[PDB]
């Protein structure tokens, strides 16, 4: 039981020479995550590939603080032109996550169901003619080549709460016909969720659409009945400290800290 | 009311 992991490691910290906008795609989209605490080396996801982040915790585990932290340290090797965030933020605890330069032209901040249902709705009117010709090849898909412009990152914070306030149509319903092909047309979802609502909502149609594909799940602070798993080790942590799981494997990282605004 | 159900999404920036 020695502590190998800090408590505490800024974003800056963690990423104190991120690469700039003229990198390559591939390199601006592998995104700094967390510290490794088998070999103190940062964690990234792959999001050129791997398009999706979901962060579990319980109760002020961290899950806004990293949201806000890896939201930032994609816009320092994001232009406007290369990224836009799409906020669901009905605390209104992600407000300055982002800089201006970098929300979505519109639509980018949504604090209630009615205000997220009309922007998803414009958003995957966008995204769906993303959607590549049935005669691309894999190189093509790859380059993707046929359309030009930022990747869209949407920014979900308390998924939970969003699922509990939903009036209507379930949240992100547009939106579910298109994440098959999240990688082809730049859409990530990065969404947090409170760990005693966290297993169910990896058996539904956004949340548990990208689990189940094999999207990186961070698991902080959380009681071990509130996600039964053999595999995973679900407990509780200090603050940002998570059991990361992805398809290259699983590991106890430090997630970046950040200064709330 | 048909510019109207795009005038969020045409303002977007794609
Ligand atoms: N990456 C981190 N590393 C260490 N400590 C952190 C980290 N992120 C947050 N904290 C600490 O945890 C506290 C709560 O963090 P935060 O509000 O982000 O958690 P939360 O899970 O979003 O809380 P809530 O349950 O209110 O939504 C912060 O005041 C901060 O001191
Ligand atoms: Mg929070």
């Amino acid at each position: 039981p020695v502590r190998v992991l800090p408590e505490r490691i800024h974003l800056h910290e963690l990423d104190p020479n991120p690469p700039g906008p003229e990198s390559d795609y591939r390199t601006r989209w592998e995104i700094p995550i967390g510290l490794r605490e088998t070999d103190l080396t940062p964690a990234h996801c792959h999001m050129h590939t791997n398009p999706h982040l979901l962060i579990f915790g319980a109760a002020k585990s961290g899950k806004t603080t990293i949201a806000h932290a890896i939201a930032r340290a994609i816009c320092a090797r994001n232009s406007p032109q290369q990224v836009r965030f799409m906020l669901a933020d009905y605390r209104s605890g992600l407000l300055d996550a982002v800089p201006d330069t970098h929300l979505l032209g519109a639509g980018a901040i949504n604090r209630n169901s009615a205000s997220l249902d009309e922007a998803v709705q414009a958003l995957a009117v966008n995204l769906k003619k993303r959607l590549p010709p049935t005669d691309l090849t894999t190189a093509q898909l790859r380059s993707r080549s046929w359309w030009s412009g930022f990747d869209v990152v949407l920014l979900v914070d308390d998924w939970h709460m969003i699922v509990g306030a939903a009036g209507g149509m379930p949240p992100m319903a547009p939106l579910a016909p298109l994440l098959p092909a999240a990688a082809d047309i730049g859409l990530h979802i990065i969404v947090t969720c409170q760990m005693s609502q966290a297993y169910k909502a990896t058996m539904d149609k956004f949340v548990g659409a990208a689990f189940g594909s094999g999207a990186p799940t961070m698991f902080l602070s959380g009681e071990k009945q509130e996600f039964p798993s053999s595999e995973f080790k679900v407990k509780r942590r200090p603050p940002g400290q998570a059991f990361l799981v992805s398809p290259d494997g699983k590991e106890v990282i430090q997630a970046p800290y950040i200064e709330p605004p | 009311d048909e510019e109207q159900q795009q005038a969020l999404s045409s303002q977007m920036g794609f």
